[PDB]
């Protein structure tokens, strides 16, 4: 039993033909005040998995100090867990998965809508998406909320479907996603400037980003504009 | 029966005394103007008389300027002049504030020319004694001339007068507009419209013109206005520079 409060903006994400590409702003945000953009939405666990994760901060601060401890926990009796014994981005979703939906049906959910960025341990791309409602889904793009709404459709309009992704480089939808990034730092109030992103290569791994600030936007037109209407002056 | 000159009803002739007799008001002012569209503007140039000191004589005029790009001239009398300007101020703004962009001229005309046709029609209605011309430089039509009378009837005009004596004028400028052979007085600075007006005021009323004898008023782009006695009486000087 919750409601947002201190909130993470929308989160956006797909999968490319070497690896996913995630990104989310470094805002924060407390009602209309945008209060933090000390806030990191995407949580990177080891190298092939990192999360986006929107809504509840507080949550998203509790949920993420849950995750070390899989690894430190993962670590314990484990020699491999740095080796094939290491989590896997299918398992973080998987094991996290099981606890929204709980606490969902425990009616004390977790305030978040979630994304799991990762690169499997074969390689493959994880990208798979897990709501407070702990529904969840995968697909070659996954943005959130805002995003869902603009940047699927324009990383849907980058990878149609599946076949999409082994077509799809990194830069070429990273391009889309900080395009995507300003696009929804166009239409939304509470998208921020700033933002980070990350890439889990199946070759690279991860490869996390910071501080990114949107740009290329343009605001020049808006002078030619003049009143609501009818006002000629 | 007889009292069909009394009121609007069809006369046996299908006629309309009081109409007719509105028209009587109309230069019952005995006031003279004009109006001419210069080539970028349009110029309405009248009669300004001062019978008595006890006047405040700035307070005497039948141009009314209508709106931003409108003005009028009435020619009948200023209770009947006050109230059509009024009732004109209003489609102005209105059609504006209805239709987004300010009233073209004519269309005050057309309306206002419904006006008195109702009045016409409308038996205790008495129709106004009132002639007017609307002028503007129409942002579709540039500079424009629309005259209506007591009988809603109206019509775009190259160029008009009004008054007593506008057939003179009339014949003045028809002569001079036949010799120009275009609709409107073909000058950028309006200052020469107005001199061309007064000068040929001055010439079809072979009437010289104080700045106090002379009504005058500019419809240009956008704006409609008037002048000072000073414009006036640079017309005055200017006109005397021709001539």
């Amino acid at each position: 039993t919750q409601q947002p409060i201190v909130t993470g903006t929308s989160v956006i994400s797909m999968k490319y033909d070497n690896g996913v590409i995630i990104a989310a702003d470094n805002l924060g945000s407390y009602g209309s005040l945008l209060r933090f953009n000390g806030v990191e939405r995407l949580i990177p666990v080891g190298d092939n998995t990192v999360v986006g994760i929107s809504g509840d901060i507080s949550d998203m601060q509790h949920i993420e100090r849950l995750l070390k401890d899989l690894v430190t926990e993962n670590a314990y009796d484990n020699p491999l867990a740095d080796a094939e014994e290491a989590l896997e981005p299918s398992y973080i979703f998987e094991y996290l998965a099981t606890v929204m939906y709980q606490r969902r049906s425990k009616m004390n959910p977790l305030w978040n809508a979630i994304i799991v960025a990762g690169v499997q341990s074969n390689g493959d791309q994880f990208l798979r998406y897990v709501n407070l409602l702990g529904v969840t889904y995968s697909s070659p793009t996954l943005a959130t909320g805002f995003g869902a709404h603009m940047a699927n459709p324009l990383l849907r309009k980058v990878v149609d479907r599946e076949s999409d992704i082994p077509k799809t480089t990194v830069q070429v939808a990273e391009e889309a996603i900080v395009n995507a990034m300003r696009v929804l730092y166009y239409r939304d109030a509470r998208s921020s400037r700033n933002f980070s992103l990350a890439i889990i290569d199946k070759n690279t791994g991860l490869t996390f980003k910071k501080n990114l600030q949107v740009e290329n936007m343009k605001w020049d037109f808006a002078k030619d504009i003049k009143g609501y209407g009818t006002q000629k002056i | 029966a007889g009292y069909d000159r009394h009121i609007t009803i069809f006369s046996p002739e299908g006629r309309l005394y009081q109409v007719e007799y509105a028209f009587k008001a109309t230069n019952q002012t005995n006031i003279n103007s004009l109006a001419v569209r210069g080539k970028d503007c349009t110029v309405v140039i009248s009669q300004k008389k001062v019978p008595d000191k006890l006047l405040d004589p700035t307070t005497v005029s039948y141009i009314f300027c209508i709106s931003r790009t409108i003005g009028m001239v009435v020619n009948g009398p200023i209770p009947d002049a006050r109230n059509a300007a009024l009732r004109a101020k209003a489609e102005a703004a209105e059609f504006r504030y209805k239709y987004g962009y300010d009233m073209p001229c004519d269309v005050l005309a057309k309306r206002m020319a419904n006006l008195s046709q109702i009045y016409t029609q409308r038996a205790y209605m008495r129709p106004l004694g009132v002639i007017l011309t609307f002028v503007s430089v129409d942002e579709e039509l540039g500079p424009s001339i629309y005259k209506t009378d007591p009988a809603g009837y109206y019509v775009g005009y190259k160029a008009t007068a009004t008054g007593p004596k506008q057939q003179e004028i009339t014949t003045n400028l028809e002569n001079h507009f036949k010799k120009s052979k275009i609709d409107h007085i073909n000058e950028e600075s309006w200052e020469k419209v107005v001199e061309f007006a007064i000068t040929h005021m001055i010439d079809a009323l072979g009437t010289e013109f104080s700045k106090n004898d002379l009504e005058v008023g500019v419809a240009t782009k956008d704006k409609f206005f008037t002048l000072s006695a000073e414009n006036i009486e640079e017309r005055l000087v200017a006109i005397a520079e021709q001539d």
